[PDB]
């Protein structure tokens, strides 16, 4: 019912190789033809991704910049408060980045904050400053 | 087996159920109730027991009743029936064997025999031990036919059939306790040489004998299961069947290496999208801390909106940091499945170019085993016979196979020298013409009731005929005749005075340069008292050696001992002898075989008699006057030595019932 193991004999193969005295070579052409075709384009983007793969030496290790350690504290000075609204106008609402920034203020404290002084300091316009980009 | 059930399938006889022919004789107990039956069964099944515990001495209906008991005995006239029928179709008392009865003073019908080969010698010898009037007409002058055996010195070599194929429900082995045959085994290990004369290791040894296999079950499954059996109105052999076979598992291994490349273009292309992304990103990051540094260098005290600056350009590359970083881990990822997939190639070929000459050595020893190129079997039906095979290992005669013919012929009414030429039957007898082989001017006219055929196929096949009919042989008969297979097969006899095989080897091999000659010399047998090797020509190489002489046959076969063996280790042989079985006009070849568009059923058609027309028109149907056995006829075991005698036997009991009437069919 089921071929040896390891013979590979379907219907579709047979007509496929016995349509004419040459088919069974003409089709073993093609194949040996696809082969040495993908083979070389191998060796192509082989040496094309070498190539791209020198310009990075070095990686980025010139430009990394030190890793700052900073308690985040929860009192909001005016400074910390300026350097707020500057990152919303330039970060929209990705608290994260913004927490970053300020560098002081977990990402729970930016999103109070933008409630606390969400009159104050405008925020509503900013923001639409910010979509307008 | 063992027992009176063993007895029937000794007899090639299912101990439990009647069988289509005792049917035939028997329809009333066929019908009858389920009981009845298998007394009849028991009363077969022990009689067959009987004879084949001691089948040196004649089996008497008197004999057999005694050891038979009730409630078996009871019933004398199935008794009767039961041993009688078994006598007459050669189940008992045939062969060669004492005869408790002896012969009836005068016999009974005149039946002439066509040929002294096995057939005809079991046929002769049952009819005459019905009381016939029996006359064999040989064109050679010896029996045996096709079964020949040199003998020369104390050399022994058969030039015919010399393997027995296994004792369990083998007639032969009844023969062989009626006469003596140092039987003995073939131990089956072979080695293969290649053809620089160095061995095959036994990683390709077995190896490529499981390919082989393989390869056959894959036809198989291309016929039965894929019902590729024609091909533009032709149909297939095994040849091409193997051919598109071993195409297929090369096409399949090129598929492979297509597919795991293509998963290796699809990663290179994935790792260079990845790279680019890694480059552009590289030369934002290099921007932002050029403007990161810039604007860190203006000293503060900074307004608020300069200070934005550099926390904002500080948060901005380590957020681009974090990108490069992690696809640095995405192309470790990748760079590693790529070491991975080159490291797992998968298989290079399908078979290399000595793995292929191993394989044709397979091939040969195929073509050799049924006498023919494979290009010609039939892929349907080459293995029609595989079901009917004897158990037990395989045996060769040591004192030349000849001895059973001409024991057969003990007693027996033979014209050697006697080539039979025109066969006439017609609705009141025959004429036999045949001539002296001698001179073949002085011709001889024989009379009687039938003529039993045993004319190989190849001589059957011959044209322009060898033998003529006349009236013709009608066209169903004829085109089974052309249908039918005709093979061939050669050997060489090396007669040397030392020995300098391994001993312990029956049979060892060679491997050919080319599939075109796989057959040519492909095998040798240690099979002889003396320093005997045999060695094979099969395949399409038989036929062409037949052109060659001895001297440059004999010198290829040195040859190739020289390599297995070395220059000094092999003596040139002292006695020679070359086979043709296709250029011998008694033969024209080997055996048969199954043919592309033949079937199993021609050899049927081959066995069927002929019976002539009217004479007075008006009269009524007459007897059937031509009789045919022989390898060629005897469809469940043909290209045998036993399916020959078989087939002896079976014609005998058809002709004795047809003119001697048969009284245990009531
Ligand atoms: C030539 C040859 C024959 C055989 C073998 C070898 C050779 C060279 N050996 C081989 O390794 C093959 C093998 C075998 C073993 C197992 C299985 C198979 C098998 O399954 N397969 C499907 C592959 C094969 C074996 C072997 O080991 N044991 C074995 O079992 N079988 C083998 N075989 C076959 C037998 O040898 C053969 O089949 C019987 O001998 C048949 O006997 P026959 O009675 O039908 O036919 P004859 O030819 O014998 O008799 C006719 C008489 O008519 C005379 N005649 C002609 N023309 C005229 C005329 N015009 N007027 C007057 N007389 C005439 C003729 O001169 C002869 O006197």
């Amino acid at each position: 019912r089921k071929p040896p193991k390891g013979m590979f004999l379907s219907q579709e193969d047979v007509e496929a190789v016995s349509a004419n005295a040459t088919a069974a070579t003409t089709v073993l052409r093609q194949l040996d033809m696809e082969l040495v075709s993908v083979k070389r384009q191998i060796q192509n983007i082989k040496q094309t991704n070498s190539a791209l793969k020198e310009k990075l030496d070095g990686g980025i290790e010139p430009y990394r910049l030190p890793e700052v350690i900073q308690k985040c504290n929860a009192r909001w000075t005016t400074e910390e408060q300026l350097l707020a609204v500057q990152a919303i106008r330039k970060y929209g609402r990705d608290f994260q980045a913004i927490s970053d920034v300020i560098g002081n203020k977990s990402v729970v404290q930016v999103k109070n904050f933008f409630v606390n002084y969400r009159r104050r300091f405008n925020i509503d316009e900013v923001l639409q400053e910010w979509e307008a980009e | 087996p063992s027992g009176v059930e063993g007895a029937a399938f000794q007899s090639r006889l299912p101990h439990d159920r009647m069988t289509s022919q005792e049917a035939a004789c028997f329809p009333d107990i066929i019908s009858g109730p389920q009981q009845t039956q298998k007394v009849f069964l028991f009363i077969r099944n022990r009689t067959l027991q009987l004879w084949l515990d001691n089948p040196k001495i004649q089996l008497t209906f008197e004999a057999t009743l005694q050891q038979l008991e009730a409630p078996y005995n009871s019933d004398t006239v199935l008794v009767h029936r039961v041993h009688s029928y078994l006598e007459r179709h050669g189940l008992i008392n045939f062969g060669i064997y004492k005869r408790i009865k002896p012969l009836p003073t005068k016999k009974t019908g005149k039946v002439i025999i066509i040929g002294s080969g096995v057939s005809g010698l079991a046929a002769a010898r049952q009819l005459q031990s019905f009381g016939m009037d029996v006359t064999l007409l040989e064109a050679r002058d010896r029996v045996g036919g096709r079964v020949a055996t040199f003998r020369k010195g104390n050399y022994v070599a058969d030039l015919g059939a010399m393997v027995v194929t296994g004792l369990g429900g083998n007639p032969m082995a009844v023969v062989s306790k009626q006469v003596n045959m140092e039987l003995a085994k073939i131990k089956q290990k072979c080695p293969l040489y290649e053809a620089n004369g160095q061995a095959v290791p036994k990683e390709k040894d077995e190896m490529v004998e499981q390919e082989f296999n393989r390869l056959l079950e894959a036809t198989s499954y291309l016929s039965h299961q894929l019902d590729f059996n024609v091909l533009n109105n032709k149909p297939v052999s095994l040849g091409q069947a193997l051919e598109v076979v071993i195409q297929l598992q090369e096409k399949h291994v090129k598929d492979e290496q297509i597919e795991h490349w293509k998963k290796i273009v699809k990663t290179q292309e994935e790792l260079k999208e990845l790279l680019n992304k890694m480059v552009n990103l590289k030369e934002k990051i290099k921007e932002l801390h050029q403007q990161y540094k810039e604007a860190s260098e203006v000293k503060p005290p900074r307004d608020i909106t300069a200070e934005f600056l550099v926390k904002s350009k500080h948060r901005d590359l380590t957020a681009l940091c974090k990108e490069y970083d992690e696809l640095a881990e995405t192309q470790g990822k990748l760079e590693e499945k790529l070491q991975e997939l080159e490291a797992n190639p998968p298989s290079d070929v399908y078979l290399s170019s000595r793995d292929r000459q191993i394989l044709d050595w397979h091939f040969a020893n195929l073509e050799f085993a049924n006498a023919t190129p494979l290009s010609t079997l039939s892929l349907k039906h080459w293995d029609q016979d595989d079901d009917f095979e004897f158990t037990g290992s395989h045996l060769t005669v040591r004192n030349g196979y000849s001895c059973v013919p001409v024991a057969l012929a003990e007693g027996l009414d033979i014209k050697l020298n006697t080539a039979v030429r025109q066969v006439r039957y017609t609705a009141s007898g025959c004429e036999v013409i045949a001539v002296n082989t001698r001179s073949t001017s002085q011709t001889f006219i024989y009379k009687c009731d039938a003529v039993l055929c045993t004319l190989p196929l190849g001589v059957l096949k011959q044209q322009p005929p060898a033998v003529q009919f006349v009236p013709p042989l009608p066209e169903w008969k004829t085109s089974a005749v052309q249908r039918m297979g005709f093979g061939n097969l050669n050997k060489v006899v090396l007669c040397f005075d030392r020995v300098f095989w391994d001993p312990s080897v029956n049979l060892f091999g060679h491997v050919g340069s080319t599939t075109a000659s796989r057959g040519e010399l492909f095998l040798f047998w240690n099979l002889y008292k003396a320093p005997i090797l045999l060695a094979l020509v099969a395949g399409e190489a038989a036929g062409i050696m037949e052109n060659i002489s001895d001297d440059v046959i004999v010198g290829r076969c040195l040859a190739i001992l020289k390599g297995i063996f070395g220059s000094s280790a092999v003596p040139q042989p002292k006695e020679t002898v070359v086979s043709r079985w296709r250029a011998d006009p008694w033969a024209r070849g080997s055996y048969s075989y199954v043919a592309a568009g033949s079937s199993g059923n021609d050899y049927d058609l081959m066995a069927q008699p002929i019976t002539p027309g009217p004479s007075i028109p008006g009269a009524p149907q007459p007897i059937p006057r031509l009789f045919f056995a022989g390898e060629h006829t005897i469809r469940n075991y043909p290209a045998t030595v036993h399916g020959a005698l078989l087939s002896g036997l079976r014609e005998a009991g058809r002709i004795a019932d047809q003119f001697l009437g048969a009284m245990y069919t009531l």
